[PDB]
């Protein structure tokens, strides 16, 4: 008896496959969440500065109420 | 495994701005006078002539 290589294919292994696909972000959607990130970003930060003017006019009246300074 | 091991260089460099920035328009050469070389491999096979020795 002979014995060689023996030949196997099975599934081939796909000859020339595309892997690379439009994936999580479609184009529209992402400027719905990246502007929106930005007009959330000021509101949430403008009111800290309007709770700071609470801060920054006390500060002040302290040097007005201090005389015998 | 090699089909998906090949692949993962396309996402990583050609998809890229990079590549695109770099590489693009770099000696744009298909004439008559680019076939006056020589080249077979690429060049010519890359890009203009259809023909190969396969």
């Amino acid at each position: 008896x002979x014995x060689x290589x023996x030949x196997x294919x099975x599934x081939x292994x796909x000859x020339x496959x595309x892997x690379x696909x439009x994936x999580x972000x479609x184009g529209y959607s992402m400027f719905a969440v990246g502007i929106g990130a930005l007009l959330f970003g000021y509101w949430s930060m403008m009111k800290w500065n309007r709770e700071r003017r609470r801060l920054q006019i006390e500060d002040f009246e302290a040097r007005i109420a201090l005389m015998p300074l | 495994n090699f089909s998906l091991r090949i692949d993962e260089l396309e996402e990583m460099l050609t998809n890229n701005r990079i590549w695109r920035n770099r590489t693009v328009d770099i000696g744009i050469v298909t004439a008559e006078d680019a076939l006056n070389y020589g080249f077979s491999g690429v060049m010519l096979r890359g890009s203009g002539i259809q023909w190969d020795l396969r």
